[PDB]
Parts: structure tokens; C-alpha cells; sequence
RNA sequence: UUUUUUUUUUUUUUU
RNA sequence: UUUUUUUUUUUUUUUUUUUUUUUUU
């Protein structure tokens, strides 16, 4: 919305999670695991060694 | 040239008591110390040196121009080297070489025809900001052609020149920029430095592209460098300029820089009071000057032993506007600064984390090219902090009161110090002004003798047409939102109700005379006059912002604009949406009724709205 | 075949899911076993790389491949409406099924019929993200007919929505927004 | 004799004043502004039919209109065709003077919209939406 | 894929050997 | 002029 | 007091007191 009449007076409580969450993970870390998620790790449970 | 009562140097005409020896009716054996000695004697071009001609009134070259072959490149970079702005230069030139360039595909069915000819002539052109066709289609169809073949160093180079090319198409670039990648991954993952690794990011940033995956590896070698300590002040504020274009919102790296500047202010203060003060960058960067002008005169009286001069330092090769000299700076960072702050990975670490939770692989090597130790300047200078300062605000970092708060504070400190206005160039002065009207409640004291100091070198600058059009538009657009308060005065019918309104500091440091200068005009008609004179060099874009400014100040000039009518009509369909906003308030504010141009104006207005849907009480429904 | 296979799964939308192999086919008995050697091959044929043209030429030919998979990358599912693409067929003409039918038989939507269950939860007036869907464009109650649900949540439903409109937690004459999708 | 297709009563107050006199401007002292919206509101009815100009970036505000009395159409025959005809190329026509060129259709019926629509495209008057909201009773 | 590339690279052996 | 009728009138507005 | 219509170097910018009171351009 453009108007300046919206809902204003308020604290954004996102960034603050966010914030406090680069300690434990760097920003420029990667973004995904090999593992995946239940998908991926069905499929390392089932294939085979040479 | 028969005046020279005011113009004592060398070589008057082309030789110093001949002119190119009473040849008859080859040309290249007597007169070789003309470009030679021409080298370092003659002052910058502008305005005020009118006598100062590439081709000197027609006389060297040209009667057909022939004999170019070997002072080729030259000839080519002297230009350059001196911002000259004339028409008659460039033309010349390229006719010139029509029959030296185009013979030379002996081999290809003695130098080297792309690299040692288009390549290198399209750079010194390009510094110019002039307009080349001619080279632009010669260059990209190579490059289409025998892209693979070309090295990664060679590939570097090849795409910088076109991505500084705005006649090329953004499509067909950014096509060709794939392919680079995608062959080029691996290799420049790890065996990469910062003096290189900025130039690849510079292609990415100057045109739009989508390769979001490759520009993070790239910051993630950069930020190791940073925490090692190995990065040099020039190098750090190079990386914030192209994160604005990028829209890099990055949190851990803006709060590195952030903390820097408080330290810089600190540590200074705190030697203040035993009675020991350590020199200030500021003064440092304005030391060398000196020495520079020092070493010229000496050299020039050696040459020939038997004002103008102002702008001399920006212009030499190697200067990047906005940051300063090159081989002017030191390495220095953690191993003088916090060591705390930013997060380092390398590709070894990186894969552990990727993983569960709860040095063979990555090497960084700086030094390769040349040792960086002069014993020079330290740290962040006064014109260094506001370039950073800026790409901030952009991204919106102010909104946050966090650690911008003392970071203001800092640098209004610096700008109201006496002789601080003085060394710094013109790019870095744009900035600096932004940072002031971007928060107006949000500064201790009014700063209301720095905006005149600032302004009054803006028009100096602008009058020797040493500052292109984009960068002289931020000033201009930036200065009315300065001077302006939001107040909420009565309501004619009813004094109960409020309308918010609009109220304009006025000026009065504008429109008077300067006596005591040699520019006895006002600062306001100086920019007008040369707004007007190069009128075709500004885009549509560049064009609607200027006018809309100038009578923001109460300029009453109606004949002002008048001029403007006949070229706006004929250049009607170039116009954006944008622009017809940008134009209307002008002239309704000088109280100038044009009927033949404002009902055209309201069918391209409409024309453009024609795909945007807009219900009541809801906003935009359908766009496009 | 498209239709046949949605009653084995109708909470979920058909798709090459080869990452779950293992439940239906043998490990020692994948056919996928074929393309571990077959890839291996095609790096280790690339020995002119440098030995007979050198790196100026191969490097040209990296980028043939490159395309080639690209434009058939259409060609591992021929479900898909790629592979019609591909071939140039002309579109399907079904038998025109009648719009009205006897209770009996109805085959409601995967994405509307996942909905509909709410884990085993009565829809309230808390669950503004469920109900809209059951309104047209003018905001309209749709009719047993066109949801496809049953006679005792039907009437459960029509609470719903009409008390979040008094509430003045619900659009009058149109569609929600983005905004307001989210239970109470 | 002497027809005229307008309206009796105001030819009788001319003075030889240009068009546009009496309509209020604005404080710029320009009629109308080149960044402007337009919504034009059609309603029917069973013998006569209105149609007024509404400007969007004024409020809402009223600019001209036009009915079956302003053609010199009476009697029995503004129940003809022609009469919605008609009334739509006086539009049509005036638009061009005043400098419109793209202008939103909106009604509620849909009776006498057809003769309306098609006079708009015979002159340039061109369509960027159509609006339609009935405001059926919701009650018995 | 395969095919094709041995295939040239025979090519290229036997110009090359003369 | 508006409203209304197959058509028309009565009635209403007044720079 | 109520806000109407837009854009993207930013949280920005224009308008503002109830309308309408004529055909061919």
C-alpha cells in the first residue's frame, strides 16, 4: 500500500531472529545440505556399495 | 596561431621557429617530438584554453590524412588523457586510419589487429564517454566468433570493455556472459585475487544478468581476504560500489565496514589529549599532491633548459573517480583493526558445514602482481567515507538503528571542519550531499556553510565539463528535498481541518554576483548556460530531472524555457512515463501556460496507461 | 493412464519421483545402473582434450553437448506435455462428458480433496485459509454441485464463511487477498 | 422548421462566449491536466439515457454530459435505436476537443449498451476496461 | 553422443598420420 | 427541459 | 476529519473549498 496509513507502529520481529541466527550460520555459507530432505534421504538408505 | 602573448609554451605552431620544416607541396621523420614533447605541456582542456585543438586549427594531419601508422596509439591516448570534449577530434582520426585498419587482414586471410588496434583504441574512446559505432559492431562480431578459443585471462579483459559499451543491446550480452561461466568455473573457484576478482564482478554489475549462483562464490574468496587482513583501503570501498548496483544486501560484511569508521575516530581522539596527534588521512591523501607538482615542473625545465593547471591529477591514468589513486594505498585491515567481526569460509570449512550439525584445498595469495608497501597512507580517508556511506543508504540500512546512528555522527564531525571541503573529487561530492538531505532530523547541528562550499565547486567542475550527466543529477535532485519542510497549514473553508503542504527553505547564496572570482556570474546561470549549450549530450531521462530543479529556486525566466520547446516536440515518442512528471511541474511553477505542448503531452501520458487496470479501494488489479 | 493412476494416490499430483525407486524396484535390478558406466564412458572419450587438436578446439566442442542435452531434455517423460512438443501431434478430442450426473459418481480434485478432510477436523471460522475456496469471483456460495462435498459438511461450511464475514474477517463481493490467508 | 440538434433552451443564453467558459478550473488555472483518469458512467432506462464524464484524478469530479434533449431528439423517438446512437457520437466528438484519448466505459445495465460501444470506435474514442456492478438488492 | 565422437576422433588420427 | 404512453396529457424545475 | 490517482535514488511527487447548467473541429 502507498498511503501512508497502514499499520506503522509496530517492531519486526523476522530480522531479529535472522540477526541472531548468523552466529550459528554465516550469510556467505551454503544455502542446502547433500542430505536433502525426507525425499533425498530414502534414496541414500537404498542404493548400494560398489 | 598567431596569439601567443598569453599562452608561453612549447612548440607554438608545430615546430619551435618552423612549421614542419618548408616541406613542398615522409612526414613522420621531422616531426616526431611533436606528440613527444606534447606529452606534459599542455594544460587540461576547458572552456578558458579555447586554443588548446587536437588537430590545431586544421594544420597536423591533414590535403588527404595519411602517414598514422605508427603514432597510432599515441596520438590516441594523449586524448584521453585530458578529457577533451571537442567534436572535431574523433572524426578525423577514424577516417584517418579508413585505409590502415582495413589493409591490415594480410595474415588473417607487425602488432596484432584486434588487441594491439580495436581493442585498446575502444578503451581510450570509451573514457571519453564518446560515441563510436563503428567499433562496437567490429568488436562484439569477434567476440561471437572466437569466444572459446580466447584464455580466461584474455576473456576478462574482452567482456569489461563491452559491458562499458552502453550502445550495445543488454540481451545479446548477457547471452554471451553464460558461456564464460559455465566453461570458466573450477579454475577461477580458487586461483583468484582481488585486483582481478573485481573486474568480473564489474561486467555483472553495469548490465543486468541473472547469475546469482556464480556472484556468491566470488564474495565468499573476497570476505577471506578481508578477515586475513590483506585487502587495502582502495580495494574495500571498491567491493561496496558495485554491491549497490547488485542490491548485495549483505548484513555481517555492511557491519565490518561500520565498526571500521568508529575505531578510525576513536583511536585519534584518544591520543589528543597526551598531547602526541598522529596526521590525518585527509591530510596525507593532499601531502602527495604536492610532490606530484613538484617532480612535473622540474621534469618540463630539465626538457627544455633554456590557474590552468588545476584539475591535473584526476584526469592521469589509473584514477578511478570515487575512490582515489591506485598506488596510493597500503594493505591494512585486521592486523590494525578489529579482528573479531566477519565470519571467514574457505571450501574446506564450507563442505564440513554442509553436512550434520550438532588449507590444501583453498589458498588466498594476494601478492602476485606487485609488492604493495609504499610507506604511503593508511587507512580511510574524509572523501572515502562518504562514498560508503551511500550504497547504505540505497539499500536501506538507515531504517535500522543499530550501528548507523554513531556512524553519522562521525562523519558530520569531519564535514564542518574548517579546509575539509577542498581535496576531494567530484564524484565523492555528489554523495556527500545525499547523506545530509537523507537525514534531516537526524543530524546535531544544521549544516547550513557545507552545503555552500560544496556548491560552489559543483558549478566549477560542471563548467569544465569534467563530470558526466548521470553524476552531475544527484546533486541537483538531492539539493531541492534538502530545502523542504512538511507542514500541515489550515484549510481555506475550514480552519479546523489540515492539509499537509509543502514549504521551501529559501536561498540566499545563489543569485548574487562574485566580484572577487574571475567568474563574476552567479552559480545559477552558470549551470543553465552550460546546460543549454550541451543539451544533446543528456538523455531523456537526464533532461526532465535538470529543468525540473532549476525552478524549484524561483526562476523566473520564461526565455530559459522557451528554448527547450522545439526540441522536446520532435523527440516526443523517446519520452517515459517518468518524464512527463518531471516536466509539467516546471512550468506550471515559473507560471509558463504552452497549450501546443501540454495537449500532446496528455495522449503519450494516457497511451502508456493503457495496460494497467486500477479498481477503487483496492489498488492495481491487472498490470500488463 | 494419466487418469488410472490418480486413484492410487488422489492426495497427490503424478510425477517422476526417481528418488523412491527403492520401494518398487530391487536395488541389484535397477535399470538406472546402466547410466554409471555410460557417463564414466563419455569423460574418458574425451582424450582430445590435448593429444591430436589440442585445448584451442575442444573447448568449442564442450559447448555441442551442452545444447544438445538441453534440447532434449523433454524426451524422459513422455506423460509430460513436452513430448507432444517435441513430436508435433495434434491435441486430443475426448468424449464430451455430460456436466450433470447422479451423486454417485464424482471425482473431486487433489488439491480441493486434501482440503476437504482438514486431518479428521471440522472446517470452523478459524479456518480462513480452507474456505477460500469454496467462493466464486461476486463472492457467491457455490453449490453442492461444483465443490464436491458432502451433505453434512456442506452445511457445516456455510456457517463458516458467513460468520468470518461478520467478524469483518472476510471479503463481501470478492475474492481474499495474499493477505489474508492464514487461521485464526 | 429550422431544426437544430441541440438543445432550445441554452442556444437561447448564447452571447458569443467560447466553449468551456463556465466550468470551474483548477488553481494552475489549466482545465485539464495531461496526467489525468477518466471513467465514464452510463445508466439506462426504458426512454431516455444519460451519460456523464467522471474524472478520477479530480475527486470524482464531474466535467460534461450529454442526454437525448442535447441532439434535438423528442417525443417517441428517443425510444428508437438511434436516439443511443446518436448520443454516443456527441461524445465521442467532444472528447477530441477537450484532449482525451483514453477513457474507461462503466454501467450498470445492459440494455442501451450497444449502440453506445460502437459510436465510441467509429470516431477513436477508444476501451481500456469494462466495469460492470449491479447493485442487486440482497434482501427481499 | 558416443558414437559420433569416436568416430571423429578417427578422423583425425588418420590425417594426421599420413 | 425532465418523467410517462401504442400516442398524448396532467404534474415538476426557472439563469 | 476523510483521503482520490501514480512512480521507484528511497517514507517520493501533483491536485485540494460539490459537480453538471450548448451542436459541427
Amino acid at each position: 500500500k502507498s498511503i501512508k496509513k497502514k499499520i506503522t507502529g509496530t517492531d519486526n520481529v523476522f530480522r531479529h531472529i535472522m540477526e541472531e541466527s548468523f552466529a550459528v550460520l554465516p550469510e556467505d555459507g551454503p544455502e542446502f545440505e547433500e542430505d536433502g530432505g525426507v525425499s533425498a534421504k530414502q534414496q541414500k538408505s537404498q542404493i548400494l556399495s560398489e | 596561431r598567431s596569439l601567443r602573448q598569453t599562452f608561453p609554451y612549447v612548440l607554438p605552431v608545430i615546430r619551435p621557429l618552423q612549421a614542419l620544416a618548408a616541406l613542398p607541396v615522409r612526414s613522420l621523420e621531422l616531426r616526431s617530438v611533436s606528440v613527444r614533447l606534447a606529452h606534459a605541456f599542455m594544460p587540461p582542456f576547458s572552456t578558458e584554453t579555447e586554443e588548446l585543438w587536437c588537430a590545431y586549427i586544421r594544420r597536423l594531419l591533414a590535403n588527404p590524412v595519411q602517414l598514422s601508422v605508427d603514432l597510432g596509439l599515441q596520438i590516441a591516448r594523449l586524448f584521453a588523457s585530458r578529457n577533451v570534449v571537442l567534436a572535431e577530434a574523433w572524426k578525423g582520426l577514424f577516417a584517418s586510419m579508413d585505409p590502415l585498419l582495413r589493409e591490415l587482414r594480410q595474415r588473417e586471410e607487425t602488432k596484432e589487429r584486434f588487441p594491439d588496434v580495436v581493442l585498446k583504441l575502444c578503451e581510450a574512446a570509451n573514457r571519453v564517454r564518446h560515441e563510436w559505432t563503428w567499433g562496437t559492431e567490429e568488436l562484439m562480431l569477434y567476440a561471437r566468433r572466437q569466444l572459446p578459443a580466447l584464455e580466461a585471462p584474455e576473456a576478462a579483459r574482452l567482456l569489461h570493455a563491452l559491458a562499458s559499451s552502453p550502445s550495445t543491446s543488454e540481451s545479446v550480452v548477457a547471452r554471451l556472459a553464460e558461456a564464460f561461466v559455465f566453461l570458466w568455473e573450477r579454475d577461477l573457484s580458487g586461483t583468484v585475487e582481488p585486483a582481478a576478482g573485481l573486474q568480473l564482478l564489474e561486467t555483472l554489475a553495469r548490465k543486468r544478468a541473472t547469475e546469482r549462483d556464480f556472484i556468491r562464490d566470488i564474495s565468499r574468496r573476497m570476505h577471506c581476504y578481508l578477515h586475513l587482513g590483506l585487502l587495502t583501503p582502495f580495494e574495500k570501498t571498491r567491493l561496496a560500489v558495485v554491491y549497490r548496483q547488485l542490491e548485495f544486501r549483505h548484513f555481517t560484511f555492511f557491519r565490518h565496514l561500520a565498526e571500521e569508521l568508529l575505531q578510525q575516530n576513536a583511536e585519534r581522539q584518544r591520543l589528543l589529549a597526551l598531547g602526541r596527534s598522529e596526521p590525518s588521512a585527509d591530510a596525507l591523501q593532499a601531502a602527495r599532491q604536492h610532490q606530484r607538482r613538484q617532480r612535473l615542473s622540474r621534469l618540463q625545465s630539465e626538457l627544455n633548459p633554456k590557474g590552468e593547471w588545476r584539475w591535473q591529477e584526476y584526469l592521469r591514468p589509473g584514477y578511478v573517480m570515487g575512490l582515489g589513486l591506485e598506488k596510493d594505498f597500503s594493505p591494512s585491515g585486521v592486523i590494525l583493526q578489529e579482528e573479531i567481526l566477519p565470519l571467514v569460509t574457505r571450501e574446506k570449512v564450507a563442505e564440513l558445514r554442509r553436512g550434520l550439525r550438532g588449507s590444501p584445498d583453498a589458498q588466498e595469495t594476494f601478492p602476485r602482481s606487485e609488492d604493495f608497501s609504499p610507506c604511503g597512507i593508511k587507512a580511510f580517508t574524509l572523501g572515502q567515507t562518504a562514498v560508503i556511506l551511500d550504497s547504505m543508504l540505497f539499500l536501506g540500512f538507515h531504517h535500522q538503528s543499530r550501528f548507523f546512528g554513531p556512524v553519522a555522527d562521525v562523519l558530520l564531525q569531519r564535514a564542518t571542519e574548517r579546509g575539509a571541503v577542498e581535496t576531494l573529487d567530484p564524484q565523492q561530492c555528489t554523495s556527500l550531499m545525499v547523506f545530509f538531505a537523507e537525514t534531516r532530523r537526524q543530524l546535531s547541528e544544521d549544516p547550513d556553510d557545507c552545503i555552500r562550499r560544496l556548491t560552489e565547486r559543483f558549478v566549477d567542475a560542471l563548467v569544465c565539463e569534467v563530470a558526466s550527466p548521470a553524476q552531475c543529477l544527484l546533486f541537483f535532485k538531492s539539493l531541492v528535498k534538502w530545502s523542504a519542510t512538511k507542514s500541515p497549514q489550515p484549510h481555506c473553508k475550514r480552519k479546523r481541518w489540515r492539509e499537509w503542504s509543502n514549504t521551501y527553505r529559501p536561498l540566499p547564496w545563489l543569485h548574487a554576483p562574485r566580484p572577487e572570482a574571475r567568474d563574476t556570474r552567479p552559480l545559477l546561470l552558470a549551470v543553465c548556460k552550460q546546460l543549454c549549450k550541451r543539451v544533446h549530450n543528456f538523455s531523456m531521462k537526464e533532461l526532465t530531472g535538470m529543468l525540473r530543479a532549476i525552478a524549484y529556486v524561483d526562476f523566473r525566466e520564461p526565455a530559459f524555457f522557451t528554448v527547450f520547446v522545439n526540441y522536446l516536440k520532435e523527440r516526443l515518442g523517446e519520452m517515459q512515463e517518468e518524464d512527463i512528471a518531471n516536466v509539467t511541474q516546471a512550468f506550471n511553477k515559473a507560471k509558463i501556460e504552452e497549450p501546443h505542448l501540454f495537449s500532446l503531452m496528455g495522449k503519450r501520458y494516457q497511451h502508456l496507461q493503457a495496460n494497467v487496470m486500477a479498481v477503487k479501494r483496492r489498488g492495481v488489479l491487472v498490470r500488463r | 493412464a494419466e487418469k488410472i493412476f490418480q486413484r492410487v494416490d488422489p492426495e497427490r499430483k503424478i510425477a517422476p519421483r526417481l528418488e523412491s525407486r527403492g520401494c518398487y524396484i530391487d536395488p541389484l535390478w535397477d535399470p538406472f545402473k546402466r547410466v554409471e558406466e555410460l557417463q564414466q564412458q563419455v569423460a574418458q572419450d574425451l582424450t582430445e582434450y590435448a593429444k591430436l587438436v589440442g585445448a584451442a578446439e575442444a573447448r568449442r566442442q564442450r559447448l555441442l553437448v551442452r545444447a544438445s542435452l538441453r534440447r532434449q531434455y523433454r524426451m524422459h517423460d513422455p506423460l509430460s506435455e513436452g513430448h507432444r512438443r517435441f513430436f508435433g501431434a495434434q491435441r486430443a478430442d475426448p468424449f464430451p462428458t455430460p456436466h450433470r450426473v447422479h451423486e454417485r459418481f464424482w471425482d473431486p480434485s487433489p488439491d480441493v480433496r486434501v482440503a476437504l478432510k482438514n486431518n479428521n477436523v471440522p472446517i470452523s471460522w478459524r479456518d480462513l485459509h480452507i474456505l477460500h475456496h469454496f467462493v466464486g469471483e461476486n463472492g457467491l456460495i457455490l453449490p453442492r454441485r461444483t465443490t464436491h462435498a458432502s451433505r453434512y459438511q456442506q452445511r457445516c461450511i456455510f456457517k463458516a464463511i458467513c460468520m468470518a464475514r461478520r467478524m469483518a474477517l472476510f471479503p463481501y463481493d470478492w475474492k481474499p487477498t495474499q493477505g489474508e490467508l492464514m487461521p485464526v | 422548421m429550422r431544426t437544430l440538434g441541440g438543445h432550445p433552451r441554452r442556444f437561447k443564453l448564447m452571447g458569443g462566449r467560447p466553449e468551456f467558459h463556465h466550468v470551474d478550473r483548477n488553481k494552475n488555472g489549466h482545465i485539464i491536466e495531461p496526467t489525468d483518469k477518466f471513467q465514464v458512467v452510463i445508466t439506462t432506462s426504458k426512454n431516455n439515457v444519460h451519460a456523464q464524464v467522471v474524472n478520477k484524478s479530480r475527486a470524482y469530479r464531474t466535467i460534461f454530459g450529454s442526454f437525448a434533449g442535447n441532439v434535438g431528439i423528442r417525443k417517441q423517438a428517443q425510444q428508437g435505436t438511434q436516439c443511443a446512437y446518436r448520443i454516443g457520437q456527441n461524445i465521442a466528438r467532444k472528447c477530441r476537443r477537450l484532449g482525451i484519448s483514453q477513457v474507461e466505459i462503466k454501467f450498470r445495465r445492459i440494455m442501451r449498451v450497444n449502440q453506445l460501444l460502437q459510436a465510441f470506435t467509429a470516431h477513436g474514442l477508444g476501451v481500456t476496461a469494462i466495469a460492470h456492478e449491479p447493485r442487486l438488492p440482497k434482501c427481499g | 553422443i558416443r558414437s559420433v565422437l569416436r568416430r571423429m576422433k578417427a578422423q583425425a588420427e588418420a590425417a594426421a598420420q599420413q
